[PDB]
């Protein structure tokens, strides 16, 4: 037999997360935007949360990087913007949301670069 | 060559040296800083010029398949000698 | 070695070292690197 | 309605015609690879790895230039496709230099990359490589050259995009080399970009070479802040410490390009840092102290003077949270002289209406407008993106460009008018042939400068300019909705001081000299102790000691843009804001936190705690400024223009003259760039 | 029979095809999906309420006689809204044959102890316990099984951090081991491997 | 809404449940004390079982709470079977945990963290 | 304890803020040209409650919601706020 539950989904206190960690990160959603050295489109499909970066200092001993923030590494895939809010409002993360950018659709024409009167006509080839 | 700073410090190939009044070199007391001797930009630049009679060589570091990828150096320029960017080996074209 | 003697070269050790822990000769680990940041040295002279 | 339906490997999908084969895939999510094609160069079609099979047709057709006909199925995972890409990849690969290992390229290389995916895994080729000779194009980029696989996108870029006929091919056949053919320096704005386009490790970044590698970097998506465009804009890090600067696709602002300064002037992060609060010692030296007293310092002469006694400064890289706070802090004193080094006139409407200081066609609208009118401004060097725009729709859409100012080289001819600003009477009177011009057109763009606006008769030309957009408008033929009337603005911090009500210039401290100064990263030398009477307290908040940080009093250690989530807007009025790449550092602290902390020190606690809470305190000041990436509609053009004829002040004879005039005067205009060793390199390659 | 590619085996699909068809069939009031993948794998996708009906059906009918439960566990997918993915990997001794029975929960909805259909189940549930958080009713004895005593989350949730949130050291002054939070001398360094070509067409999803 | 529950039907169920773990732990403290021979009184151990029950007031969810009362009930029996040892009890009071201050200034001095 | 800076938040479209657009149009001109030196700051953002923010000596500021006011109404709450000075 089922029940009525009205309540938003809290999960916060059942996560066994520390208080830190909740109230104090700000968690942005974000699909990643294409790595410029590269023409592949294939690490834009899939909306990424991720934390907000903390500090990291020099180790003493051998100059390496430390860390005191456990959530440094932390990155979530998520198939739409929606199943990514509904992740970080469930864990009491407060969120920034960034809307998916797409790339123009372009007018490409290759007879352009040989116009009569037009800027276009390019040089060298 | 390994020289050593004001403090006696002595600097690593890499400039690595604490400066006058960085705490960390208490570390050294009662032992010592461990400082490789034969520093490789000095090894290397005391290899001899390579005369080649072609307008373009291969280097692969010698050894055959124990040195590394092999790799074509051009030789147009007078100015300077073609450089192996592996090994660091160079080559000039006679005349 | 007295039959196939080691290949020579120029860097190799002439004295072996045996394991120097625990002795004013053993390995004390440091960061090979240069400082990062260079900071602002404020002026000599009172120009205020 | 003339869509036509088209199949790729039997899946329909309805394509604009003149769409090509490439573009049809992309559709349906498949990419086709590619080397020589990039969207937004001119179609090239020389590398063949865009080979793709027509279902029936004999012969591959290359995708990138293909256009696609009605009922046509593209095969794209054929076996005919597959070997094509197969025999491709292997010509590629036949001369290219066994250097992965020592090029930069390595873990974010194209060649590699599609060579994994769509090339055999072994080699048959059983000769010897080419060998090219490197060449020297300036201190940014290396060349590799036998590394490069003839794809001419450096070439179409430095034609197309930087407008600079430097780079070709010399030699044919397997000799075909590209370069300059004599010895020249690409020195162009523009010019680090074809490190990005470049697919393959044949360009590569002189101060990036060899310091890291593509997958152990963590990508901070963030803006740039070294002129007023906000390109979007990536900062690679490692182990706390940024690596490099790269583009971040935004087609509405910056595309996928950056300006040279902002892509290399990252190394003036890591000098002239202020890591630690300074005071000044019975001596009169700065020496190190705590925050605790630094600040104490502050606040006890804070906590002695009101009104006019109290000024502050607020430099170019000043983000919109510490602007705010200092704001508050200073009027809880009753200051109100809070104000900017960028002038910009307060005659008439002033900053009351946003419309007087934005570029209110947008940078996206430039490629809708027939005519533009560039008024006592160098965008080349001021807005080099913004330049890059106006480029591409004189390229593209035989956009009509005229100048009123010095003959700059803008990388497109233009039409220059004179340099004299009473030229701007004799355009509104009639007079001027290019009169005719600005009437017969639909979408005119007016845009001036923000630097012209920095001479003593800035208020007469802008009322000028804003003259003759509005007798555009009301002659009509220009729509309700197109706007006419723009500022071109520089500095990254300006349009939020405006929005935020701060004076514009420093006018207001000349004629009430305070007791107590804040300079908030003010390194203009706009005022001085000569300015100030002689026993004058000046605080220097910012993040790099060079003209403000040595005549100060107390110094203290802020965040630069990397080191913290700030808001800036564009010249258009767009808000964006940062992502901390690394934390600031020494001891030097969020800029808006240490003005906080100051006014609890000084019993005059703001009422914020956390960034979420200051956020919420600009958007009780204008809401627009928590509207990130959304350009916000200004608009009483109208009353501005109304308010601007009634004081009439003379406008002067001297002629406009930028003040960057050649790219030498581009590299060094902050206090980051100039403490950059890489920017110093520029000045130094393009003047000896 | 290429020397570098695996083999098909299509008997062995098609016999595993006509079983999935014929498990769907008789337990038509539970099973969501049926599938056989490429490398002759059966799976029964359900709803949680046939957790039972369905493991008792495969393991004391006469055409299935899946007597041994080999592996059982759990998934954690955060995009889905029933984020947990439960997996029942069983064996047939008499068919020599294996399949794997899937159903779905999330962070509040229990799941049927199975331990009355395999007693082998007992451990599985509780390591699913420890380590994801997924209630089982009617277990004999649920409690953690491989975390420390006291510890706090469910470390294999996608959200947990690698390296936790405390870690442990000797005290002197209290004479003790204590835990204090995670500081580490050398971060973790995150690499991003994914190459941006896709790699396999024959899964591209649809846009 | 409508959702399986795991124990308690409504909050009302829920918070019986609570009360009993409460009384549970409540009496369990002096022999904790006693068997594991802290050195801490039955009145701090006490004051922080009720530190622990305060910390989740708020909630309204009664899935929630059945999974909190069965989080605290494998607790207790941790503890009543000595399974935990006398470092897992005294991981409560976070004895050598030094002070964090919690005001704006204290933190502004020390670092970044907010 | 003077007034020193107005501020009018709006929306360039919806009805709420057509009162305020009104006033704008029609009374911003004259409005400044009595107080040349009050900055009255502008502010349009989309889908905003019309608001005037005035700010007084010492940071002290109180808002007034303009939603739904006739151009009639607004030169009343701005005439409030230029004259019963607080
Ligand atoms: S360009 Fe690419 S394939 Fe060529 S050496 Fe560099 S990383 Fe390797
Ligand atoms: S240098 Fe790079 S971008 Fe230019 S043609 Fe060669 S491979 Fe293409
Ligand atoms: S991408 Fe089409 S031929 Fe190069
Ligand atoms: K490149
Ligand atoms: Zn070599």
């Amino acid at each position: 037999q089922l029940i009525t539950v009205d309540e938003k989904l809290d999960i916060t206190t059942i996560t066994g997360v520390p208080e830190e960690h909740i109230k104090t990160r700000k968690a942005r959603i974000f699909v990643p935007a294409r790595n410029n050295m590269q023409s592949g489109v294939n690490n834009t499909k899939k909306w990424k949360m991720e934390f907000d970066t903390r500090e990291r200092w020099e180790n003493p001993l051998m100059g390496w990087a430390s860390t005191a923030d456990p959530l440094s590494n932390l990155v979530l895939t998520f198939s739409t913007k929606e199943d990514a809010v509904a992740f970080a409002e469930k864990n009491g993360w407060s969120y920034d949301v960034e809307e998916r950018k797409v790339p123009k659709p372009k007018s490409k024409s290759y007879g352009a670069n040989f116009s009569w009167n037009k800027r276009t006509r390019v040089s060298t080839k | 060559g390994v020289r050593t700073s004001p403090t006696g410090e002595k600097v690593t190939h890499t400039g690595q040296v604490y400066d006058d009044g960085d705490y960390r070199k208490v570390r050294f007391v009662g032992r010592q800083k461990e400082v490789n001797e034969n520093f490789a930009i000095d090894l290397i630049a005391e290899q001899p010029v390579s005369q080649v009679g072609s307008r373009v060589i291969s280097c692969d570091g010698g050894g055959g398949a124990l040195g590394h990828p092999r790799v074509y150096i051009n030789l147009d320029k007078e100015t300077k000698t073609g450089t192996c960017g592996y090994c660091g080996l160079q080559f000039r074209q006679q005349h | 070695p007295t039959v196939k003697p080691p290949t020579a070269r120029k860097f190799i050790w002439t004295n072996h070292k045996f394991n120097l822990s625990g002795t004013p000769q053993q390995y004390v680990p440091y960061s090979t690197t240069r400082k990062k940041i260079q900071e602002w040295v404020p002026p000599s002279t009172p120009y205020k | 309605s003339n869509l036509i339906e088209v199949f790729v490997d039997g899946q329909s999908v309805m394509v604009e015609p003149g769409t090509t084969v490439l573009q049809a895939c992309e559709k349906v999510g498949m990419q086709i690879p590619r080397f020589c094609y990039h969207e937004r160069l001119s179609v090239a079609g020389n590398c063949r790895m865009c080979l793709v099979e027509i279902e029936k047709a004999p012969k591959v057709v290359a995708a990138c230039a293909m256009p696609v006909m009605k009922g046509w199925n593209i095969l794209t995972n054929s076996e005919k496709t597959k070997k094509a890409r197969e025999g491709v990849m292997e010509f590629l690969l036949a001369n290219h230099p066994l250097d992965c290992p020592i090029c930069d390229q390595g873990g974010e290389c194209d060649l590699q990359d599609q060579s994994m995916m769509f090339g055999s895994d072994r080699s048959r080729f059983l000769e010897g490589k080419r060998a090219v000779e490197d060449k020297n194009i300036g201190p940014l980029v290396k060349t590799i050259m036998t590394r490069c696989i003839q794809c001419t996108r450096c070439i179409r870029f430095a034609s197309e995009i930087a407008g600079v006929d430097d780079l070709g091919t010399t030699g044919r056949g397997n000799d075909m080399q590209v370069g300059t053919y004599i010895e020249k320096m690409f020195m162009s704005e523009l010019s680090g970009n074809i490190i990005d386009i470049c697919p393959v490790g044949a360009l590569t970044s002189k101060p990036y070479a060899f310091t890291a590698r593509p997958w152990e970097t963590r990508k901070t998506e963030s803006i740039d802040v070294m002129d007023a465009v906000g390109s979007n804009i990536v900062v690679s890090t490692r182990t706390g410490e940024v690596m490099r600067i790269l583009p971040r696709m935004h087609e509405d602002i910056n595309e996928e390009w950056i300006s040279d300064k902002t892509r290399f002037a990252y190394d003036g992060l890591k000098r002239q840092r202020l890591t630690e609060p300074m005071v000044r010692n019975e001596k009169g030296l700065l020496t190190h102290t705590t925050w605790e007293d630094a600040l104490s310092r502050v606040a006890g002469m804070l906590q002695s003077f009101q009104g006019n006694d109290v000024a502050a400064i607020a430099g170019g890289l000043v983000d919109a949270e510490a602007l705010i706070a200092l704001k508050d802090l200073l009027n809880r004193v009753d200051s109100d002289t809070l104000c900017t080094e960028e002038v910009f006139p307060t005659a008439g409407a002033g900053t009351d209406l946003r419309s007087n200081y934005l570029l209110n066609t947008t940078i996206a609208g430039v490629e809708e407008a027939d005519v533009v009118l560039l008024v006592g401004t160098n965008p080349r060097f001021e807005a080099p993106l913004f330049n890059a725009r106006i480029r591409k729709s004189w390229l593209h859409n035989d956009l009509k460009v005229a100048l009123i100012g010095s003959p700059v080289d803008l990388t497109y001819r233009y039409d220059h008018l004179g340099d004299s600003p009473k030229i701007l009477q004799d355009i509104a009177s009639g007079s001027h042939p290019f009169s005719q011009v600005l009437q017969e057109a639909k979408k005119p763009m007016v845009i001036l400068g923000s630097s012209a606006l920095q001479r003593n008769d800035g208020a007469a030309i802008l009322a000028a300019v804003s003259n003759i957009a509005q007798k555009i408008r009301t002659s009509s033929g220009v729509t309700g909705d197109w706007k006419v009337m723009n500022i071109l603005h520089r500095i990254a911090s300006q349009v939020a001081a405006l929005d935020l009500g701060y004076k514009p210039g420093v006018e207001a401290i000349q004629k009430n000299p305070p007791k107590m100064l804040f300079l908030l990263g003010a390194d203009g030398g706009c005022i001085t102790r000569q300015d100030l009477p002689k026993d004058c307290f000046i605080v220097y908040q910012g993040h790099h000691g060079d003209v403000g940080a040595p005549i100060a009093d107390v110094i203290l250690p802020g965040a630069a843009y990397t080191e913290k989530s700030a808001t800036y807007v564009n010249t258009e009025g767009r808000a964006q804001q940062t992502k901390v790449a690394v934390t600031p550092p020494g001891l030097a602290r969020e800029d808006w936190k240490i003005i906080r902390a100051l006014s609890e020190i000084a019993g005059m606690t703001l009422p914020y705690d956390t960034l979420d809470q200051v956020r919420n305190r600009l958007e009780e000041v204008s809401p627009n400024l928590v509207r990130y990436d959304d350009v916000e509609g200004a608009n009483y053009f109208q009353q501005a223009s109304e308010l601007s004829k009634l004081v009439n002040q003379q406008l002067l004879a001297d002629p406009l003259v930028p003040p960057q005039l050649t790219i030498k005067d581009f590299y060094m205009t902050d206090s980051i760039s100039r403490a950059s060793q890489t920017m110093a390199k520029c000045v130094k390659a393009v003047t000896e | 029979t290429r020397p570098t590619v695996r083999p098909r085996n299509d008997v062995a699909h098609k016999q595993l095809s006509a079983f999935g068809e014929y498990v769907a069939e008789i337990l038509p009031k539970y099973v969501q999906q049926v599938q056989v993948s490429c490398f002759n794998e059966l799976e029964i996708c359900i709803h949680p309420d046939g957790v039972i009906p369905v493991l008792t059906f495969l393991r004391d009918h006469s055409n299935a006689q899946f007597k041994s439960l080999a592996d059982l566990t759990a998934v954690d997918i955060p995009t889905r809204q029933n984020r947990f993915e439960i997996v029942y990997n069983l064996l047939s001794l008499r068919f020599n044959s294996r399949i794997r029975v899937k159903t779905y929960t999330d962070e509040l909805t229990p799941i049927e102890s199975s331990v009355p259909v395999y007693k082998a189940a007992n451990w599985y549930e509780r390591e699913i316990w420890d380590m994801f958080g997924v209630f089982f009713a009617n277990h004999p004895d649920l409690r953690r099984i491989l975390t420390d005593y006291g510890f706090e989350g469910h470390p294999f949730r996608k959200d947990f951090p690698l390296s936790g949130y405390v870690e442990l050291r000797y005290d002197d002054e209290v004479k003790r081991v204590v835990a204090e939070p995670v500081e580490l001398a050398q971060e973790f360094r995150k690499f991003d491997l994914n190459s941006p070509w896709e790699a396999f067409p024959a899964y591209r999803q649809p846009p | 809404t409508s959702v399986k529950p795991i124990f308690s039907r409504d909050m009302n169920e829920a918070k019986r449940r609570v009360r009993e773990l409460y009384r549970a732990w409540y009496r369990e403290v002096p022999n904790t004390v006693h068997l594991f021979q802290l050195d801490i009184s039955v009145k701090q151990g006490r004051d922080k079982v009720r530190e622990m029950f305060k910390k989740n007031a708020h909630i309204t969810d009664p899935r929630v709470v059945d999974l909190l009362v069965i989080k605290g009930k494998m607790e207790l029996e941790e503890t009543i079977k000595v399974w935990k040892q006398r470092t897992h009890v005294m991981r409560f009071f976070h004895e050598t945990e030094a002070p964090r201050p919690k005001d704006f200034l204290s933190k502004f001095y020390v670092g970044h963290d907010p | 304890l003077g007034l020193r800076e107005i501020r009018i938040h709006l929306c360039q479209r919806s009805p709420g803020s057509q009162g305020v657009r009104d006033f704008i149009e029609k009374r911003y001109v004259e409005l400044k040209k009595a107080n040349p030196d009050l900055p009255i700051l502008i502010r349009e953002c989309s889908d905003v409650q019309p608001k005037l923010w005035a700010r007084y000596a010492f940071g002290q500021e109180k808002n007034v919601s303009l939603n739904n006011f006739s151009a009639d109404q607004v030169t009343r709450a701005l005439e409030n706020v230029l004259s019963s000075k607080a």
